[PDB]
RNA sequence: GCCCGGAUAGCUCAGUCGGUAGAGCAGGGGAUUGAAAAUCCCCGUGUCCUUGGUUCGAUUCCGAGUCCGGGCACCA
RNA sequence: CAGGCCUUGACAUGCUAGGGAACCCGGGUGAAAGCCUGGGGUGCCCCGCGAGGGGAGCCCUAGCACAGGUGCUGCAUGGC
C-alpha cells in the first residue's frame, strides 16, 4: 500500500510546470532572443530544467501502469518474478525523495541543534531533558556521529541549554524541519496531586557554514593623513608632522592618535586601535546578519507549537500537516522519518 | 557535410524529436521548421533502430533541404563492440572497457560509405585512433 | 619599542637545595529526604605555555619566541 | 525481532452453489509451516431389490455477512 501515495506527490507538479515548459521552450526557438547575452542564458536554465521535468514524468508513468495489473497477492509464477524488477524500481523511488531536500542552499554540512527547555519551569527542562535524548538516538540510527557541544543541568531537574553538533552526509536537511517549540501533554510528576500538565521547550537549527576569523586590512583602502601635533611639546611639537590620522575609506571610520612622539608608532598604534573597533564591528554584523537568517519560530509561548505529544490519550500531533500519530512512546526513541518526510514537504511547498 | 551560408549538422535522438532539448530550436534560429523534420522526418528514425541519428539539414529559406542522413557516430558504434555507455572521463591507458582485435571489424559492417576508403583495413586503422579517444582497449 | 613580574586539574591559588606535584571549588558513585538544595561518607583528575641547552635526569636553573599584568617613554 | 508461508482465515453461528456429504491410508519439494499429488468409499430419507438421488452427520473448493487483536484509553468502567 505504500505506493499510491508517494507516486501522486510528483503529480500535482505535473500541470503545475508542464504547461509553464511551453511559453519557455517557444522562445528559444526565435533566435531574436538569443541577443540577449544573459536573457538567452537565464531562459536556457530553466529550459534545461526541463531534465528532472521532462525524465521523470516518463520513469513514472511505467512504475503506475506495469505494476497494477497482473499483481496477485497469492504465490504464483508472474508475482514473484515480478517483484525483483519493481525491487530496485521502489529502491531507486528514493530519487524522487532526495529532490526536496537536497535543494536547500546549505542543507549539506553538519547541523547544530539548540534544545531550550521553555514554558513549564521544573517540569518543562525534564521535556527538554527527553527531547534531547529522542533526537539523540535518531542521529544515532540514520548513521550519522554526535558531538555535545554543550549540555548543562541546573536547579531542580531537567536541562537548562543543550547544544550539539551532528555530522554526516545532508543532516540539516534532516534536522531542518524539526525546528520550533515542542509541546507535551502528561501527568505531570513534580505534583502532588498528579494533575494534567502541558511543557512547552524550543528546538532550533542552524548548520555550521563558515569557521575562519581573518581579518587582514591591507593599506590599500586606507588614507593615512599626518596633521601636526597638538598640546604640549616644545620646538619639535610645532615642527614635526607627529599626529596621524588613519582612515579607512570604504567604510568612513576614523582613527587617531597623538599619545606618542613618533609618527610610525602612533600610525602603527592607530591600526592596533583599527583593527580593534573593526573586530567588533564586522563581528556584529556576523551576529546581525544571522540573528535573522534562524527564522521567526521561537515565542515558546501557549500557541506556537509544531507538534504536540500527549502520552495521557497517547498520540501525536503534528499541526503543521494535521497528522495525528498514536505511538508518542515510540516516537519518544528516534523514529522521525516520517515526520520528516512530511515536514519538508509542507515546509518546501509554499515557496 | 555540405554547402555553406545557412546549413546546420546535428546528431538527433532516436524515438523522439520535437521540442527543444537535443538542438531543437538551434536550428530555429538559423532558419527551420517545426512541421518538417518531426513527423516526416521520422521515417528514417522508425527504421535505423535507436541511439543516435548524423542525420543533417541545408537552409535554403522556403523549408527545403537536403536531409542527408547518416551512419551513426564512432563515438556511440564502439558502446556496442565493447559495451561501456560513456568512455572515460579522461582517456590514456585505463579504461573500463575492452575491444580485442577483430572487434574493430564487426563495425567494418556498419561503417563503410563515405569513410574515404572502401575497403577494410584501410578503414580501420582509423577506428583506431578512436581506441585511444574515449580509451577502449586493445586486447593484445 | 625598554625594564620588572607571571601562566601549574574544568575554575581560583599555593609549592620543592633540581629527583616528592599539593590545597579549596567544580565533576563522578553511594548515603539521607517523598523529591530538590544543604549535610555525610568513596574516588579520579596534570607533556606544570611552546621551542633549546646543562645535568645522570628538570614543573624549578640559563637561551629564544607567544600571550598576560605593571612601571617607563622626559628636555626642547 | 529477522526470515518462510495462509488467507474464509485456528475457533463460534448462519446463508448460497454442483462438488461434497461419517470416513481411514500413501507419495513428492521444502528446515519446518504450507502448496502439489495417490487410494479404499460413505450407514442414509429412501419411488425404489435397481439405473438415480431426495438423504442426515457432515469433510472438501468458491462467494457473502463476518471472525481476530496481548494495538490504545485503569483519570472512560465491572470485579478483585
Amino acid at each position: 500500500l505504500a505506493q499510491r501515495l508517494e507516486g501522486l506527490r510528483g503529480y500535482l507538479d505535473i500541470p503545475q510546470k508542464e504547461t509553464r515548459l511551453k511559453e519557455l521552450e517557444r522562445r528559444l526557438e526565435d533566435p531574436s532572443l538569443w541577443n540577449d547575452p544573459e536573457a538567452a542564458r537565464k531562459v536556457s536554465q530553466e529550459a534545461a530544467r526541463l531534465r528532472r521535468t521532462v525524465d521523470t514524468f516518463r520513469s513514472l508513468e511505467s512504475d503506475l501502469q506495469g505494476l497494477l495489473e497482473l499483481m496477485e497477492e497469492l504465490p504464483a509464477e508472474e508475482r514473484e518474478a515480478l517483484k525483483p524488477e519493481l525491487e530496485e524500481a521502489a529502491k531507486k523511488l528514493d530519487e524522487l525523495y532526495h529532490q526536496t531536500l537536497l535543494n536547500f542552499p546549505h542543507a549539506e554540512k553538519n547541523a547544530i541543534l539548540t534544545i531550550q527547555p521553555g514554558a513549564g519551569g521544573t517540569e518543562a527542562c525534564d521535556w527538554a531533558e527527553m527531547l534531547l535524548r529522542m533526537y539523540t538516538r535518531f542521529a544515532e540510527r540514520q548513521g550519522f556521529q554526535v558531538e555535545v557541544v554543550d549540555l548543562t543541568p541546573g536547579p531542580e531537574a531537567g536541562i537548562d541549554y543543550a547544544q550539539i553538533l551532528v555530522k554526516g552526509e545532508n543532516a540539516y536537511g534532516l534536522l531542518s524541519p524539526e525546528a520550533g517549540v515542542h509541546r507535551l501533554v502528561r501527568p505531570s510528576p513534580f505534583d502532588a496531586s498528579g494533575r494534567r500538565h502541558t511543557s512547552f521547550a524550543g528546538v532550533e537549527v542552524i548548520p555550521e557554514v563558515d569557521e575562519e576569523v581573518e581579518v587582514v586590512l591591507k593599506p590599500e583602502e586606507l588614507r593615512i593623513d599626518v596633521m601636526r601635533a597638538s598640546g604640549p611639546g616644545g620646538q619639535g611639537v610645532n615642527t614635526t608632522d607627529s599626529a596621524v590620522r588613519v582612515v579607512h575609506l570604504p567604510t568612513g571610520i576614523t582613527v587617531t592618535c597623538q599619545t606618542t612622539r613618533s609618527q610610525i608608532k602612533n600610525k602603527e598604534l592607530a591600526l592596533k586601535i583599527l583593527k580593534a573597533r573593526l573586530y567588533e564591528l564586522e563581528r556584529k554584523k556576523r551576529e546581525e546578519e544571522l540573528k535573522a537568517l534562524r527564522g521567526e519560530v521561537r515565542p515558546i509561548e501557549w500557541g506556537s507549537q509544531i507538534r504536540s505529544y500527549v502520552l495521557d490519550k497517547n498520540y501525536v500531533k503534528d499541526h503543521r500537516t494535521g497528522l495525528m500519530r498514536h505511538d508518542p512512546e515510540n516516537v519518544l526513541d528516534g523514529d522521525l522519518m516520517d515526520l520528516i518526510w512530511a515536514g519538508l514537504e509542507w515546509k518546501a511547498g509554499r515557496r | 557535410m555540405k554547402k555553406v551560408v545557412a546549413v546546420v549538422k546535428l546528431q538527433l535522438p532516436a524515438g523522439k524529436a520535437t521540442p527543444a532539448p537535443p538542438v531543437g530550436p538551434a536550428l530555429g534560429q538559423h532558419g527551420a521548421n517545426i512541421m518538417e523534420f518531426v513527423k516526416a522526418f521520422n521515417a528514417a528514425t522508425a527504421n535505423m533502430g535507436d541511439a543516435i541519428v548524423p542525420v543533417e539539414i541545408t537552409i535554403y529559406a522556403d523549408r527545403s533541404f537536403t536531409f542527408v542522413t547518416k551512419t551513426p557516430p564512432a563515438s556511440y558504434l564502439i558502446r556496442k563492440a565493447a559495451g561501456l555507455e560513456k568512455g572515460a572521463h579522461k582517456p590514456g591507458r585505463e579504461k573500463v572497457g575492452r575491444i580485442t582485435w577483430e572487434q574493430v571489424l564487426e563495425i567494418a559492417k556498419q561503417k563503410m560509405p563515405d569513410l574515404n576508403t572502401t575497403d577494410l583495413e584501410a578503414a580501420a586503422r582509423m577506428i583506431a585512433g578512436s581506441a585511444r579517444s574515449m580509451g577502449v582497449e586493445v586486447v593484445g
